Formats: C-alpha cells, structure tokens, sequence
C-alpha cells in the first residue's frame, strides 16, 4: 500500500528522478498538517461503534426489509456480519485518512467487494447508503469545535468525505 | 511500500483492530523527525552530481584496479565507468527516497533486496560501495540531526553490503 | 505487557532484525506525548477519590433501578455500592496506567481481555460503565492533550463496552 | 517482555494502587533521558556488522582452537552459525537498551541458552569472550563524542554493559 | 443445519464410511423422543401470541424501568415496544423449531450465533430475555415429557443468555 | 445439509411463521415411518460390498471397452478409483435416504461431479449405467418381505429411486 | 473403545460444549435397541460351541482343500484345524461383544483393524470366513429383532471381508 | 474412554471369554436405569450456568484473596479462566455421569491437572473449594422430585457426587 | 512415470536445483544395467504365449478347485479361462516394460496400485498370482544378470502379493 | 514425467501390446549413446552460470529499455527474478535433455507461462531473446571438441536446441 | 548417516587431512568388493516378506502366550503392529547392509527403541528372539551358492549377522 | 552425509520401504565411477602442496593489490598470505572429499554451507577462489574420465562461487 509520500517516490523511481523541490515543498506539507490528520484519525476511531450503531439502526429504519424475516441482515449471525461490514469499511476509511492515500482501501477493502456482494446476495446499494451515513456522522465528529485548538480542516474532511464516497461507489 | 504510516496501518490490519493511540504516537514521531529528514534529503538532492563525481573517484582511488583491469565489472573503460556512477547515483537516490518516506522502505525495496545476488552474479565486490557510501557521509557537509538522519540510512546500507 | 517500545520490540523480533529508524521514530513519538499522558495520569490519581465517588453516584441516577432492586449484581445494599465504587476505581486506576505506560496494554490485559464473559456471567450492564466512564471525562478538569489523552482511553474503554 | 514504563505499572497493580508521584517522576526523567537511549541504540545497530566482525575476528586469533579442523568454529556453516549467535546477542542488548529493561534479554534469548550450548558442544564460555568484546566495541561507539550534542551518558552506558555482561554471565 | 440425523450423516461422512448401527439407533432415538418433543411444538404454537403477550408483560413487571426510560433500547414509546414483543417471539418461534428439529441447530443458527454481538451493540440486556424465557417455562401447560422437552430447549436458551 | 425436518423448518424462518397443522403432521408422518427408513438404511449397508460389485461387473460386461487395455477402468488403480465412485455414490444415496432430502447428495457428492468426470476423460454415462444397476439391486434388497414385518414401504422405495436417478442424471 | 456412549462424549468433547439434547436422544436410542441385542447376545453365546464347530465344518465342505493341502496356512492337520475353529470363535465372540456394546467398537478394534494385512501376509482366505460367518446367520435361529441386530453384525464383518 | 459396557466388554476380551448370563443382567440393569441418568444430565447441563456462577460466588465471598489485588483470580481475565475452569470440570462430570465411568473424567480432565495449576500458581486448594459447591448444588438439581416420575436415584446421586469428590481430590 | 532418469529428475526439481554428479552417476547404472535388463525382457517377450499358458496351467494345478467350483472369480468355464490367461499375460507384459524401464514404476502405476482392493473386491485369492509367477521364474530360461533381472521383478511382484 | 522409456512403454500399454524387436533395439541404442546425453548434461550444467550471465548482459546491451528505471528488470529485486526465470528455463532443459523428452520442460515450466508473463507484465520477447542467447551458449558448451572422446553429437544438439526453441516459443 | 565412504571422510576432515594412500587403498576394496554387496541387498529385499512370516510364525510357535487373547500379539491390530516391526528392523538391517555402516540402523531404528517397548509393554526379549531367526533365514538366503557367481562372501555375511545381531541386542 | 548410499537410503527411508532396483542401480553407477574419481582424488593429494602454492601464486598474480593493501581481509602480511594458502588447500582436500564420497556431500556440509554469509562477513571476493580453482583445473594434469570427474567438482565449488 502507499501512503502520501510513498506515492511520490515511487512515482519518482518509476522515472529514476530525485524529487523536485516543488514536491518536496509539498510533502513538508503533509507533515506540518500531520497533528490535524492525527486528530481526524482519533476522533473516527474514539467514535467508532456509535459511528456504525447509529448508521446501522437508521438504515434499518429506511429499510425495514432487511431486517423482516427472510431479509439479508435477519437472524443475529447476519446482523452481526452487517454490522461487521460497516465496522471495517469505517476501519479502512480510517486508514487511508492516516495514510493520505486511499490504496489501503482499495486494495485490501473496496477490490472484489461488490462480486463478493453479488455471489452472497449482500444488498450492495443499502451498504451504501449505510456507508453515507457513517460519513455524515464521521465528518460531523470529525468537525466538532468543543475541545481542540480552532484551525481549517476543510481540505482533510474532504479529503475523508472522498474515501467514504469511493467505499460507497465500489458496492452501489 | 513500507512507511512507518504503513507499518502502522498493517500492524493494525493483521490484528483486525482500528488504529491505536500507539500507532497514531509511533506516526506523529515520524513528522517530528521529518524536518531532519527533509532537510538532509534536500541538501543530497542539490549536490547530488557532485557527491556522485566524488563518490566513484573515491572508489576508483582506493581501488585502483577497478580502472585498470579488463572485464565487464571493471571501470576500465567509459562503459565501465558509465555503469559505476549510475550505480552510485541510485544509492544516493534511493537514500533520498527513504529520507523522504522515513524509513528504510525505499532502500529496501529498490536496492538491497536481491542486491547480493547481483553483486555475486555480475562479480560486483561489495567494499566498492561501501567505500563510495564513506566518501557520501564525510562530504554531504549536513550537521545536527540533518546529518544523524542521513548517516542512519548510509550505514544501514553499508550494513547490507557487510 | 504491550507498550510503544515493547511493541517496537516485537515487531523487529518477529522479522528477526535490529531495530529500525521507523521504530526509533516510534519510540521518540512516545517520548514527545509523554508530558501530556504523564500530566492527564497526574491529575486523576490526585483526585481519584472524588472522580470514583462522583461516577458511581453519576450510574446511580442515570439507572436509580440499581439501588433499589434486589440481587446480588446490584448495589441496593453496601456489598453492592462497595462492589460498584472498586469496579470503576479499577477503570481509573488502570486507565493511568495506561497513561503512563503509552498504549492501552495495561486496558487490554488487566480489564478488557474476559470484560464481556465477566459482565455476561455476573448479570453486570455495560451500560453502567459506560456512564461512570462518561462522568470521569466530564469531569477530569484536564485541557489541551492532556485532555485529549484521558479522552482517548476512556473512550477506547467505552468502545470496548460497546 | 517489560520496558520501564510497564514493570512499574505491573509492580503497581499488584498491589492494586495508584503510581507515586516518585514513581511518575522517575518515570518521567526516564522520558527526559530518552534521547541518549535513542542515540544508543541508533549507535549499536549502525555499527552491528563492525561489532560483531572485530569481536569474532579478535576472539579466533586468541583462541585458534576454535578454528582448528575439528574445532566448534569450522567449516563455513559453524562459522556462520557462530558469528549469527554474536549477532543475536547484540540485537537482543540493544532490545534491552530500547526498554530499558532486561526482561527480553532473559526471555527471548538468554534462557536455556547454556543449556543448548552444552547439547551442541558450543564452548560458551568462548561465547563469553566474544560478547565482552563487543561489549567494548559497542561501549566505545556509544561514547564517540564526535558528532553528538556534548552530555553525560555514563548513567546509560552502565545500563548497557550490564546487559553485555548478564549475556556473558548466562553462558560462561 | 444440525439435527440428530445430519449428526449421524457428518460423524460418517468425516470418516468416508457407510452409516453404522450407532447412528441408526441415534435417530430412532429421535424417532421415539418426536412425540414429546411434537406435542411441545404445538401446545406452544397454539398458545404463541398469549405467551408471547405474558411473556413481554413479565418482564415490563420484573424491570419497569424499560416502560420508563428513553431511548432506542427501552420499550418507553410503542416502536420499543413493538421490538421487544418481536424479539419474544422470534425467541419461541424458533424454540418450537428446535423442537420440531429435535436439537438446538435452529437456535444455534437463527438466534444464538451473534447474539452476544448484537445485545452488546444495541445496548440490550441478557437479563430482560431471561424472565421472558421464564415466563414461558411456567405457563406453557405442559407436563411429562413434552414439558421436559419445553423446558430443555428453554433451558439451552437461558443458558445462551447467561 | 437438511434432514426432511430442517427443511420445513429453514422455509418457515424464510417466512417468520410457525409452523402449520399441515406442516406439523407432515412430519409426524416421517416419524411413523422411520422404522421403515432405518431397515432400508440399514439393508443398503449391509449389502453395499455385493450391491457395488455385481452392478460393476454387469457394467464391464455389457461395456468392455472400459477394461480393455487403454480403456478408462483398465489398471488397478482407475479399477479401483471406478469402485470406488460406485460405492460413494451408493453411500451418499444411503445417507440421503436416512435424511428424506436429498441435499447431503446434492451438495457433497452430485455438484461438480459432471466437470470432475469432464476434466479426467471418465465416461459419465458409463457411470450412469452402473448407478441404475445399483439402483434395481437396492430396491430389490430393501423390498424384500423375507425376514422383515409385512408392510407398505412404495413411497420410501420410490423415494430412494429418486435418489439413484439424481445420481445418474449428474452424470449421464 | 467406541461405544454409543462413548461416541456422543467424544463429539460434544471436541466441540468443548455440554453434552446436546441430540446426544441424550442417541443414547436413549441405544438403550431402546439393547433389548434385541442383548436377546441375540445371549443366543449367540449358550449356541456358541455349536455355532463355532458347526461354522468350521461349513467352510471344509464349501472349500475341501483347505482339509487336503499342505501349508501351514490350511486345516489339513489338527494343527490347523485348531486354528480355523479358534478364528471362528473370535468372529463370534467378538460380535456377541458388538451386539452387547452397541456398536461396531469391538469388531473395528480387536478383529478388523489390521484385518487385511493378517489375510494377504498368512495367506488366509477371506471366502473363508465369510462362508462360515453365512453359516451362523443361518443357524442361529433367532427372530424378530434381535435376528436383525446379529445379522446386521454378522453382515458388517461380512462386508469388511469384501 | 470407557463406559460401563466398554468396561465389561474390554476385560471379557482380555481373558478371551464371552459374557457371563450374571455379566449381561448387569448389564441389561445399567439399561432399565437409564433414563434416570438421562435426567441426572439433562439437569446438570441445563442448570450449568447458575451452578458455576453461584459456586463461584460463594467461593469468592469466602475467600476475597482470590479477587483483591494480586489475587489468582484478579483481572478479568484470569477471572474468566477461573469461571472456565469450573465450567470445564462441571462438564467433564456430566460425561462421566453419562458413561456410568469416571475414566472420561481422569484422562482428558484431571489426568496432570495439579501439575498446570503448580506451575500457574493456580491455588488448587480453592479449586476443590469450588467444584464442592457445585456438587451440593448438582447434586440438589439432580434431585428434586417437582416435575419428574417419583423414584430412587440414590445410587445414581452418590455416583455423581463421587465424580465431583473425585475432581476436587485431583487439585485440593 | 518413475524411472531412474524421471525420478533422479524429480529429485533435484524437489531442490530447485541442476542434476547432480550423484544422480548423472545413478543414470549410468541404469544405463549399465540395460543390458542385462533387455536381455531378460526379450526372452520373456519371446516366449510370452508359452510362459503365459504354462503359468495359468501351473495355477490349474496348484489349485484345482479354482476349474472346479462355479463362481465369477473361478476359471470353471471359458470365460473365466479368459479372466486367468488375460490377468497373468497382464503380469508378464508390465515385467518386461519394468525391465525396459529400469525400475518398478510400470508395475506400482500398472498393476500394484490398488492390487489389493482388485483382488478383495472380486474374491481373486493372491496365492493364485504367486504361483503363476514363481512359474514364470522357474521357466525363463535365462542366466547371469539378466536371469538376475527378471527375477528381481518377478520377486518384486510377488512381495507386492505377500 | 516422461523420459524416452517411459514414451514408448506408456504407449505401448495403452494399446495392451509388449514392445516389439525394433522398439527394444530402439531403446537399447538410447542406452548406447546415453554417455554422450550425460556429458551434454554435465557441461551445460558445469557451466549454468556464466551461460544465464553473458546471455543476461548481452540480453541488456541489446534492450537497454530493460534496465532503465521503470524498466521490468530495473531494482535489483526485478533483477534476480529475471536471472532466476534465465536459469530456471536453462534448468529445465538440461533435466528434458537427460531425460530425451521435452514433457518435464513443457510440464512444469512452460505450460502457463506466457499467461504468467502477460499478468506481470513481465516482456515474453525478450525472455525468448535471453533463452536463444543461453541456447547458443550451451550448444557451443556441448560441441566443444576439447577433452572430450570426438564423436558426432548432431543428433543430440539439434535435439537441445529443440528444446531451447521450445521454451523461446512458449513466451515470444 | 554415514556409509564406509563418509565415515572415512568425516574422520579425516574432523583431522585436517587429506585421505591417505592406505585409506584410499581401503576405499577402492569396498567398491571391489560391491557387487557381492547388492546382491546380499537384493537377495534379502526379494525375499522380505517370507523372512518376516517364517520368524514370526516360528515366534508364535515358541511363545505362545503372545497369540493368546490378553496377549502382546493378540487381536490383528497388534498382530499386523508386531509383523511390521519385524520388516522395518529387516528394512534397517538391509540400509546397514548396503552403507557397509550401522549408522542408520542405530541412528534411526534402534535408538530410544528398548524404551519404547518398555512404555508399550512390548515384550523386547521375544523380538529379539524373532530377529534372530530373521537373521538366520537371511544368511542362508545370502549365501545360497543356486543361480551367482561362486565366490566369497564369508566377511559381508559376518557383517550383515553382526547389524542382526546389534538390533537384537538392543532389545532383548 | 550425502552420499549416493545414503542418498538411496534416504529415499527410501522417506517412502517407508525396503531399497529398490532403481537405487541399487544407483550405487552400481557410482562403483563404476568410483576408479575414476579415485585417480583424480590420487593425483590431487599427491600434488597437493604443488597445486596449493600454484594456485595462491596465481591468484596474487591475477590480483595484486591482494598482496599490497592493508586489511585483515588481504594478504600483504605473512598471516594474510598464511589465512590465503590455508583457504585454498581447505578447498583442495575437500574436493578429493567429494571426489572420494561420490557426490559434493562434503562440499555442500563442510565449505559450500555458509560461505556466501563468511565471504560477505570477512570482505573476502568471491573471484579470488574462482582463479585458485581455475589454476588447479587447468594444472592437475589428469586425462580421460580422472579428469571430467575433478573438473565436474572443481566447476562446482565456481559455480557456488558465482
Ligand atoms: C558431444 C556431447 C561431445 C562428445 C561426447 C562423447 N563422450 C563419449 C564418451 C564418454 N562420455 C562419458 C561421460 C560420463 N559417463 C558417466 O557415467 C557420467 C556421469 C558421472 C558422465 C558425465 C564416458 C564415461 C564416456 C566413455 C569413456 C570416454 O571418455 O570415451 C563419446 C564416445 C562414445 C560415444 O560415441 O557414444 C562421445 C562422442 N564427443 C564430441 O566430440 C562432442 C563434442
Ligand atoms: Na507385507
């Protein structure tokens, strides 16, 4: 997997260059906005199973066909693996937040999911609905003012908002 | 490629957890010490041609042979001597690279792995990089921990070659 | 018993190799949050009494039911208040040394590993819990990172009763 | 396996209290000393191969039996597995000097070592003169005031020649 | 699924063998235990929404705080109420399948596995289902072995709850 | 894998209901008749050696092509292999009909069997000859009214008729 | 040994839970069938002398040069004949130990474990014993079920032998 | 393992003789009082929670070294082993109850018990504490006449309270 | 198929290495052998309708009942005559492919894998084979190493029946 | 696999028919000329590694393409496989060389291969390119008239260069 | 393991010397003396399964309380345990005989085994009585003058008794 | 040791089984080779010392700077030349090691094992070796069959090297 800097070197070594002063800037970017990313990453993570319980619980709400019996997320073996599901995509969103690149999850995560979905019968486009939720919610964490220095974090919560998408997109 | 961003996150995916509050102090160290290392990876950047030029003449000085002998591992001849300097410049460039990422990754992935088949095969000796390595560490002129970061990954890879 | 370094350790044991610059880097991002885990431990080990107190009574009126009830794994009685005060100075006190330690090891093998077969067999709501966790963080006094460290382990306890 | 931090903790909820405040203030200096210890073991592991190299080297020369046909040390597969073993006892010290403890020195290397040399025949107490040997080399590479902020690390060296010498002791 | 008789097929399958006399004997002893176990599975269908109804109402008795307290995991308003009448019979339902199966296979599949999971994520407590299920022991009707059939797989719930 | 009473029982869930009178004496019928599935079980077994053999040689009779020289049962090893299958599938016919389903030998012996044979060159319509040879020799041992009380088993013979013609219609 | 019993202990053992409903069935099931088992047993056991001599004696007719040829692995001297009847009364006694176990534990462990080899390496034939297993099912003149059970232990021992 | 039919069985064959007609009434006995035992399991197993749970409570209660502090069954995870191994001896008694034979009991349970509880440190002395307690109360559930046929399970009681007396000796 | 060069092969495929001076040797064994082997695969190839009918006539007369007694695995009729002289030319013709071969790989592949299981199933008594083949041995007319040969796999097949 | 004894015997089985004369004098010729086969295999492979490295070098002298950063052989990880695939392919036809069969080569290295290179990515046309370097190199190694007995090897040259024209086919 | 060649090889590198001209002399008689060697291998391979049955039948015929039930030898399982006993130490005794060296067969066979058969309960004086009516069948099937070449093998047979005589001893 | 003995030992000791004809034919091909490989091993050790001297005289002439520059890794001083001839007479002695077992056995376990990591380790250049190898190759003076057996091995210890 990369993360933001791996991503330039091996870009870099793929033309045999030494990285150009411009991106060198750019990555000491990276790193002075580093503690904003930390707390993006912790806030997701402190938050975690409010996160998915929330999100879970309205998309049952909305979709109250899943949980009839007969429905994809009846009996508690399948309600359990629901809420596993929206547990590690939240868990690979974080991830590639700390990375600040997203093949953490692609490559482990979203690659194969929606075949995965199709042969199981996993109903893709009310995962994502379930993942919109969780970013809402993530972001609104992510964003509350009460206890950290005030700052812009408008590129980072967008950045975050753009790896929940690409999670929703890869099952819709 | 690994980071020490990676690292975390796939100690973290091996144990199926989220990220702990380890992982995310084992990452904010990496920036704080990414001024020194930006900072060294700049200045080998800037002079790079000229730690190269002296790298290969240190080299061709210790071991005088390697410009005299026949042979296609030999720096006898401009091809020769052609291939040295490229060799030499990709120490220096992968050196940059791990500066760069913060951890040996790059040198790893790019240079060491498979690195004593090739000097074996190719009848490449090891003390010739060591000894342009030297040369890289006693003139890229950095102080303080600028150079204590470009010292740590030269001799991680004169360790390789020992 | 994890810790930032501990786990460093490991990592390189595992590979079977000398500590690397990205486990360095790991350890000094320790060293650098250690004022603040080290000034939030202070703090609640110095009003730990009054933090105890205040939680359990913050779980009595959030589910009065628990001191009216009979049974052996409510608090109607003083078996049960005296049970429930040790439970949370438990949390507390191994939240500090969690704090000072750097990583939730002291969390995660004094008190989580077996937390939900305990809860389950003794008739104990994680839900109590819970609450006393959320009086604590209301009510530490801390700010800045200091803050933030309490924070993050009292919600990673709360997580882990979630 | 313990570093400083974690045997007071495990000290402490033994007894089931709170740390001191000596404690955390110990605990504490611990942290402010932690940069030496970096530059310790960063020392060490930069030098491992000189280490181990000279050490090995010095001791076939005082004690040429070792190398002798016949001797424990010949052959190139003895050989090998002789200057791995002083490796790994180099790479577990500056295991202990990270923790600043030397419980994974004790655990995962020293424990039962005397007894697998005596199952194989390796002259531990020659394993004993090659660590004290690299103890020297590295003691010496630690204390280099070239090229380091100017300070006292005698406290420091100490710790590691003692993890140096309980190796030695554990196989002589 | 696992029933007396898909027990018998796998324990011979896993060996690559015919089935044995054991196994024949182990499902005529199903054969001989069906008419209790039968007798149990349609008093209990008969008397659903009645114990379904008694049940819910005993354990709004037995923690009243359910009824009182707000939230999504409390019956205070009628969507809760609604949920935890569901989950009642979701409960007997699948015990008369069990019953009908002639072993636990229906509540190992359809309820007990993740049931921890799902108690602990939606703040659901063991103990509300434990005095449903009790209720039902006392007021299904039966005597003989159908009760003890009843009351087996009754047992094996409340087992799973605690 | 279902039995006949995890089958009803698995359509119920699907709908949440309970089960019905209808369904309830359907399956009390089963267990009247188990006795009669246990001596048809047990017959099968206990004549499965001669049950294979006869059905195999009767099939290499009428078909010699398949154990002259280049022939796909001829070595001791395909030999052995082709008996083999035989009694496999009589065992899986033999567990089905303990079960009243036919899923155990759907899904563990019948699913992929065509592609297996496929992919080796084994004549599947071969096979199919020699299941309806074990079929007739089963149906015969299990409707013998030697040894046995006198009674109606039609429904149960005409059962584990299906079952052998499942066998062959995988194959053939 | 491999009894019923021993059988449903040792598949709730491996799977680490309390013995199932399934499993009280299953043995239940075996304490139904013992009736006819124990009746076959006896039968069996008082006939047995009569069975074993009346067994041999069905063999020499069937095959007369087992009495005829030299070769220590025929009866063609007392020696032998001592032998046979003694392998007879193995199969015998040792189904009379199935019947009353309950399964097919004695007959796999002291006799068919190991069968084959015995066979090919002393050039016994297994037509042999199947003749003078056939013989026993014939004259044992018992009916109703427990004729079942020893013929359905005198045809497993049958088929190991084809 | 062995029960009380495999016993029998194994020893007629080592003296190479058939059952005795004295040898197959006993026998005959053990079936008649079967469903007897049936129930003593089917009791203990559906009553395994509350018996470890309450043994366990009372344990505690009278010995409070065992949860203060330092205490063996401090921690919540030395807590859970604890209540896992009463569990797991409880268990291990219900099968020797079911055999009618306590050798399921010594072979795969306590068979170098006191040997693991040593070296752990495990006081094994408030082992047998325990599982006394559960006795008294299995030994309660097991005979209570509300909702059973009227009769005499005395013999059978004293063997089961001889498989806990048995366990607790093991570790005391 | 194995032979001495495919297996001498398939020992250094197994190290992922080049044919060693070991295993070159080992080919020139095989190859200093052939000559007696294909002396002795001639002869018994010369000879094969007489060595197979006096090999089936030597089994008629070690064993008469076998044209006595009717059955499908006896050789009373024509077409068990057939089964006979098919089965013992089958013996005969992989000898000599083993012989041409260089080893027993002809024979495990052709005709010993699943031996066992054949001669079970169809009620084919290994005596019989025996004596054919200790027929063949006593009346190849050959000597030297290339007798040596042929009753080395001749023994071969008989151990394979023993 | 098959070597040239084994081809005839298993086609001479298939058709249930003992070898004739002309095929055993075929086979015994095999033998006869098999020193020579023994001395192709022992220089070739004598010689493996200065044959895959002049054949790699001039392979790069001719497509520097190869080499360059983001080249398929560039870093020296790429580098080593790519002198191992050298090798593997010359091991391969040293092993169908003493065997006088190419089915060990087309078995278990060229089957599958060129769909092995065309997922990497990996330039089948230069490996054929690399395998024809190694092909002339070897057969120069084999003809070479010095220390050896002279004799005429055209046979088994053109046979070894069928094989290295094998494996340039299976990947051009 | 060691065969006469590696035995003479490892005592002279453990020395640092070459091989001396008298060794070398030793060496070259060995392989003299080869062919006598295989044949003794050989003869005793091709008859193995008969000098197994005969010793064992012979055993039984003198002891025999080993075949009675109750007995070490009683039941096929123990019977076909006891036979294949015979044939690995037969197995072993040939590897020796083909290595001119007891290594393997102290190395692999007879080390641990006397306790083995101690923990077993195997009776080690009867197999070591049926080793040495193995030997006595080898031997003379060695030294059989019908159908070889007439010459001496009185050492090679002094020396296949002695590996006989070896793995009887450690037993009995 | 690996030998070609103990290597068809091995074989079959790993399948479970007496030796076969394969194997025994084995061994006759290293008896055929062994006079070969027993004149090369005679004139090596014959000309032991003669080769030794010639050898490390044809390295420090190939390679001059070995006898000039300072290092414990070179041999300008009379331990280095001494470390050198001891060396190359290592590899002589082992080579008539191999030639005598039969195989490279004794060159894999005795120098072949490890070398890589000793010659990384002490900065010794693997192509020094190759020249003393190639020195003996070219002046053992042996003809015929003594000759491709001592270069067979002698082109193994190069390859090793290369
Ligand atoms: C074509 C490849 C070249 C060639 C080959 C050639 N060799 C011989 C003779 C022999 N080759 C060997 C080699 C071995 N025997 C073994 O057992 C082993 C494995 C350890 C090897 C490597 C031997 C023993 C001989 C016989 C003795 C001798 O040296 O002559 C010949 C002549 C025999 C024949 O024609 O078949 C030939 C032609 N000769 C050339 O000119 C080609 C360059
Ligand atoms: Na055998």
């Amino acid at each position: 997997m990369l993360d933001a800097f791996a991503k330039v070197v091996s870009q870099a070594d793929t033309k045999g260059e030494f990285l150009s002063s411009a991106q060198l800037d750019a990555l000491s970017n990276v790193v002075k906005d580093g503690s904003k990313r930390l707390d993006a990453v912790n806030r997701m993570t402190s938050n975690a199973s409010t996160i998915v319980a929330n999100a879970a619980r309205s998309l049952f709400e909305e979709q109250p066909q899943l949980i009839q019996p007969g429905g994809n997320a009846y009996t508690n073996r399948r309600m359990a693996a629901c809420l596993r599901d929206m547990e590690i995509i939240l868990r690979y969103v974080t991830y590639a937040t700390l990375a600040g690149d997203s093949s953490v999850l692609d490559d482990r995560c979203l690659n194969g999911l929606r075949e995965t979905y199709q042969a199981l019968g996993v109903p893709g486009g009310s995962v994502a609905a379930g993942v919109a939720k969780m970013k809402d919610a993530a972001i609104a964490i992510v964003n509350d003012p009460n206890g950290i220095t005030k700052g812009d974090c408008s590129a980072l919560v967008s950045e975050i908002a753009s790896y929940f998408d690409r999670a929703a997109a890869a099952v819709a | 490629m690994k980071t020490p961003i990676t690292e975390a996150i796939a100690a973290a995916d091996t144990q199926g957890r989220f990220l702990s509050n380890t992982e995310l102090q084992a990452v904010n160290g990496r920036f704080e010490r990414a001024a020194a290392s930006m900072e060294a990876a700049r200045a080998l950047t800037n002079n790079a041609q000229q730690l190269i030029d002296g790298a290969a003449n240190a080299v061709y000085q210790k071991f005088p042979y390697t410009t005299q002998m026949q042979g296609a591992n030999f720096a006898s001849d401009s091809r020769g001597k052609s291939k040295c300097a490229r060799d030499i410049g990709y120490y220096l460039r992968i050196i940059t690279y791990s500066l760069v990422a913060g951890g040996t990754g790059p040198l790893d992935e790019y240079l060491i792995a498979g690195l004593d088949e090739i000097n074996r095969t190719f009848d490449l000796s090891p003390s010739w990089y060591v000894e342009a390595l030297k040369y890289i560490k006693a003139n890229h002129g950095l102080s303080g921990q600028a150079a204590n970061e470009a010292n740590t990954y030269i001799d991680y890879a004169i360790n390789a070659l020992s």
